[PDB]
């Protein structure tokens, strides 16, 4: 709880003044400086207060919305201005998670000086008012979202100008021994067996393939030819995992959708074909195999990061392939490397902690990430290197943030985040799509339970060539593929009109099953 | 590891006319007694263009679930033809089955559905207005579809 | 290769000249054989071992105690069945074939040994003791008789008093009692006689795991000495289950701590005067492994080796590998005071050697392949694939820091032993080449005949030379490395090394005593020639 | 009844050359304790033409014997080739094992011994003088002969 | 992984007087056929002081070994009493039995030897010089010490 909010609500200081005071580093400054002890606590206090207020409204005969039935106007306008100006100067870690919250507020249905949002109309008016300040971000979403958002009646009721602007924006559219051969034959047979039988119900991977794999590994260890097996494994993984007839594929895409309730920020999980190798590696339980795999993957990752991509201003498609391959390889390397230390218990504070830090800090990391990030960032090319680095750290354990080595990397990332302005194009000299991709991928990193939540807030302060940065290399398809969670805004919009007619709801009709 | 595994799903009354209710027999086994009641849902895909055309046919909540295998029969009503656009009225569609624990989906079962006219002339020359009184719906039980997810059971 | 030997044999140059050259007309004459300087020592060595092959070896009222658990009748049947079938020679100086050539060869050998050009000193000494220990059977071949061999061995052995005076009582007793040296140099035997008379938070399941581990060890030490015992067959099931339970409970740190503490506590150390000496016979090392035996785990250290080989889990190895590295890093920097009597040095060294041994064994386990990379064109691919991963311990920096501030004796032993368990490809890498060349440079500088240069105790130099001479004969390290490659007062000055420590560091030194005892145990030509042969009996 | 019973005799080190010593593993039985020493002898038959060529190889004395299933290994030297007749040296002959208690024997055991040349060219035409330096001794342990006596045990 | 292992060793003829030759019974198991002949040795440590009084008894070769398990009995002559120093001639000592393959030793077994006067007055106070006609040899078969080494076999 802070005294700044009610003070500003009661007409003491300008919103821009507090936004500059929070972002940077005559009596208005002195009055604001009297509450210096609450400067850091303003943002989470405001976010918790707003979340708690919506509990009355959010779903923890229908009446259409009416702009003339609002309870008040001035307080709502001030709150909306504060919220919009907090996003405009990047006071919050993840923009798309905040866009999901306003969209949820937009579809309310039923049920300090005074509690706010006492009626549905107030909530709808708030949602309309805040959304009006972010035309640029919405204009670059997919076609289906533009379809759904341009036909809704709430926007027409509360702001015909917004409906007209969105409607106009629609038109924009597109040496080895003999036994190695026998082992590779067995491996191909196992792959075919999984390719065929993994889909039918009742299948269990361990019970059906927990015997032949171990024997294969044992005989391979006896023959001592792991290098060829690892090379074949890596080649197969890279070749296979990546990848009217326009109706079958579109329909089938429903049946391979991710978890429905996991959005907008879900934990990492291998989708589809990539899920095969995870259980193979888990059930192998071999020391030599893992070491060879780590060496090969590290060498492959380091080799690909140094490609000199030619540039012209024709078209080029290699960028998507190299980026996706780098992402996959980094994810697998991160999963394998930190396997031993993935403990489910955080380290309690006290003298006992220092022993763990001393013990775990004297071994070098499997891949020097810090120098790679520092060298890359100096010569632009940030868009090529940031995503896979983010993927690598996503699988770390609880100790890693407490270690000294990675704190410098985290500080560098935080310093980079604050420079990613969206409106200030005149000085950025950077394309919009790259900004949107980098902001989305950085904003997802801070939501994982492993990273401490307070690291984003408690920092006093963070503070030349022509390369791959300026070219508009990122495509909407690439952005949606690398950011699978962006599309959940459309799914929430679709449910607005689907659950309208067939609103049964209750009468849960308990049913008791049977057993032999 | 998942505490609940679905053994086998068997299709009943196939094929059948359009107005006939959907029927399924679900076989599943649970290793240990659960702490909350299991819930199931079925969604019909009206069209492939958008998710706005989905119908929520029914949802049931199973009673207390001890260890061991369990079997039960599902009964649900037929979809309403009015909400279905004519373009996707005749063709191929998919029906989905989902079960959630603690409000988290962890197994999704899909079946291909092909709707086609019984009569020869209607099959060759369907009318402009899709007549649902003479349409037969078949379930391709030979190719079931299952997809699982990792959830926090505890 | 033999041109230099021929020139030196026929009185053309001086021994000192060639010794200085390897390490005004004489310089011009020697410079004519410039391209053959590097091959002189190996050629001379091989020629010596070849000429030795003529003489050295190639390569009734009885009573019993029970243990609990007329002849005329048979003659007829026998006839029916048979019809139906129907001294040692004495040695003295006077029968030598030549003196000048033998003296020149012996002097060259001694000069080469003294200036530290040979790879190993003790191997050459063992070869001199073999040439001194035989009894039966270019311009011209050498060694027509045992006399020639005995005279050559005695001429070489004359100039090495200082090394011979620092071993234990037994070898000096038998060397002073020798029956043969009396014929060739009475003064040397009197000298060694005077020397002899002159010498004097955790979970509850961790308790169950610890109890199981303690129960397992109580099965090994009381049944590992009965014949027919097997480790993996008898214990390959309980250990895996316990280790899986530990991995499920994610409590590897405490178990690793207990394991390391127990290993350090037990593996050091747990009429009596006659029993202790008698017991040493049964625990003797391999009778044929010397003088350069391969690394092995004698005593109680072998239990942990089999335990690791049996467990084979990913999680356990990483924790052990980190903990041993931390313990090794901490112990190197201890500031041992120097001044009464100090004993902590022995404990520190004996701990460091064991920790380095176990870390080196664990770390290189995945890569210990059977074969080298046969070619020079495909090899660079594996070299590139291998050299990228950083090592588990910054060993090169530790060695460089240690030598910069004296402290030589406290670093070389455990570092040298750590490289022992390396695989076959290591020496080809870019990183370890610097360590190997630094070790070469250190080895060259140590000379036993000079003491004014600096201040190093004699036993310290002996220990360093003996340890460094054993690394280069390991089969994994290629032999061509030696020849092709071409401030404060502190710990290195105080006399901290004793005879007991030296004999405990290098057990292979004592094989000289075995060769002397073999001579006197063979007091006659017992049971020579053909030996009894027995056909085994088989059962089903 | 016989207090001492010979259960089995096992022949060791067969086939072997001539100079190899006889090695018989024998197990015997005792109904009750024996108060005196058991004397064993090994007797080699020299010739079937006359009894003057038989030889005595070795004899042993067995300590006190309590009731049980005791066992010991009998060892005897090779026969001296200097007294065996030339016509009998090459061929097949018999060896005998007997037991004596208080100067009188109660059991006689006889094995059959083959003295056969190994190499075929010597087998076809053996020389006039037998050559013990390369001949071979074979024992036909599969067909032994047994004879039993009644003895004044008391 | 070693191929040939010893399974049981049993000592024979104990206790016995000093002049009796040593007796042993060894059985061993084999995994796959061996190429060259085996070799065995027996070493007697005369004096507990040092190794200069070691007396070799005998060394034999074992014929070709097929796959399976075998058994045989080893015999060796008595040691020479003249070379034993009179200080070690009464008390305890060690007897060594070793095996070598391809000229490499790979297993050693040893026993404790008890040499004591049978007559109690000589056991309480022994004579100034030995009398080997009254000494008895006892082998502690209950506590056999063994040790096995890893060697090259191919």
């Amino acid at each position: 709880m802070a005294a700044v909010l009610e003070s500003l609500l009661r007409e003491e200081v300008s919103v821009a003044a507090v936004v500059r005071w929070i972002a940077r580093s005559a009596g208005e400054a002195a009055a604001l400086s009297s509450l210096r002890a609450l400067r850091k606590e303003f943002v989470p206090f405001l976010l918790n207060f707003l979340r708690e207020q919506s509990s009355r409204v959010l779903p923890q005969t229908d009446e259409p919305a009416d702009p003339a039935r609002v309870s008040s106007r001035q307080r709502l306008e001030l709150v909306a201005l504060v919220y919009s100006s907090c996003i405009a100067e990047n006071l919050v870690p993840n923009l798309f998670l905040e866009l999901f919250f306003v969209f949820q507020l937009l579809t309310a249905r039923r049920m300090l000086e005074s509690p706010l949002f006492q009626s549905i109309h107030d909530c709808v008016f708030f949602a309309v008012q805040v959304l009006e300040c972010h035309f640029q971000v919405l204009s670059n979403l997919d076609k289906g979202t533009l379809k759904l958002l341009a036909e809704n009646e709430r926007l027409l009721c509360f702001s015909p100008a917004l409906q007209g602007r969105l409607r106009a924006a629609y038109e924009g559219s597109v040496r080895a021994f003999h036994t190695f051969k026998k082992q590779r034959d067995v491996f191909y047979e196992v792959l075919r067996e999984w390719e065929d039988h993994h889909e039918e119900p009742g299948w269990d991977f361990e019970k059906g393939l927990g015997s032949r794999i171990r024997a294969m590994m044992g005989q391979l260890s006896a023959a001592c030819s792991h290098s060829h097996f690892v090379r074949l494994f890596q080649k197969q993984l890279l070749q296979m995992c990546q990848s009217k007839l326009g109706r079958l594929w579109r329909l089938q895409e429903r049946l391979m959708a991710p978890q429905s309730s996991g959005g907008p920020c879900p934990p990492p999980t291998f989708p589809g074909c990539q899920g095969f190798f995870r259980d193979f590696i888990l059930s192998a339980s071999s020391f030599q195999f893992n070491q060879h795999l780590m060496d090969s993957l590290s060498l492959k990752i380091q080799e690909l990061n140094g490609l000199a991509l030619p540039q012209h201003e024709g078209e080029r498609k290699q960028f998507a392939v190299v980026l996706l391959s780098l992402r996959l390889l980094a994810k697998f390397l991160g999963f394998v490397a930190f396997l031993p230390y993935r403990g489910p218990e955080p380290p309690p504070t006290g003298e006992l902690q220092d022993s763990i830090l001393a013990l775990r800090s004297q071994v070098p990391p499997v891949l020097d990430v810090r120098t790679l990030l520092q060298r890359g960032l100096q010569a632009r090319r940030a868009v090529l290197t940031v995503p896979w680095l983010v993927e690598f750290l996503s699988f770390a354990d609880h100790v890693v943030p407490l270690l000294e080595y990675y704190r410098d990397i985290f500080t560098l990332l935080l310093r980079l985040h604050r420079s990613l302005v969206l409106s200030q194009e005149s000085e950025g000299k950077m394309c919009f799509l790259n900004k949107l991709l980098l902001l989305a991928v950085l904003g997802w990193l801070f939501q994982i339970p492993t990273v401490p939540e307070d690291l984003f807030f408690l920092e006093e302060g963070p503070s030349p060539e022509h390369g791959l940065d300026n070219a508009p290399v990122v495509d909407q398809q690439l952005l949606y593929t690398c950011c699978p969670y962006i599309g959940e805004l459309r799914k929430l919009l679709a449910s607005w009109v689907s659950g309208s007619s067939g609103r049964s709801g209750g009468f849960m009709r308990k049913i008791t099953p049977t057993t032999t | 590891m998942a505490k609940v595994q679905v053994n086998n799903v068997v299709v009943l009354d196939n094929p059948s006319p359009f107005y006939n209710p959907f029927q399924f027999e679900i076989t599943f086994e649970c290793i240990e007694d659960l702490s909350e009641d299991l819930e199931w849902k079925i969604i019909y895909v009206g069209s492939a263009e958008s998710e706005e055309y989905d119908q929520v046919l029914d949802s049931v909540l199973v009673g207390p679930v001890p260890a061991g295998r369990h079997m039960f029969v599902f009964q649900a009503d037929a979809p309403n033809p009015g909400l279905i656009p004519d373009a996707d009225a005749v063709g191929v569609t998919v029906v989905l089955i989902t079960c959630t624990y603690r409000g988290q989906e962890f197994i999704r079962v899909g079946y291909y559905v092909n709707n086609e006219y019984t009569e020869t002339e209607l099959r060759e020359n369907p009318p402009v207005k899709p007549d649902f009184s003479k349409l037969q719906r078949n379930i391709l039980a030979s190719n079931p579809r299952v997809t699982r997810f990792h959830i926090n059971w505890e």
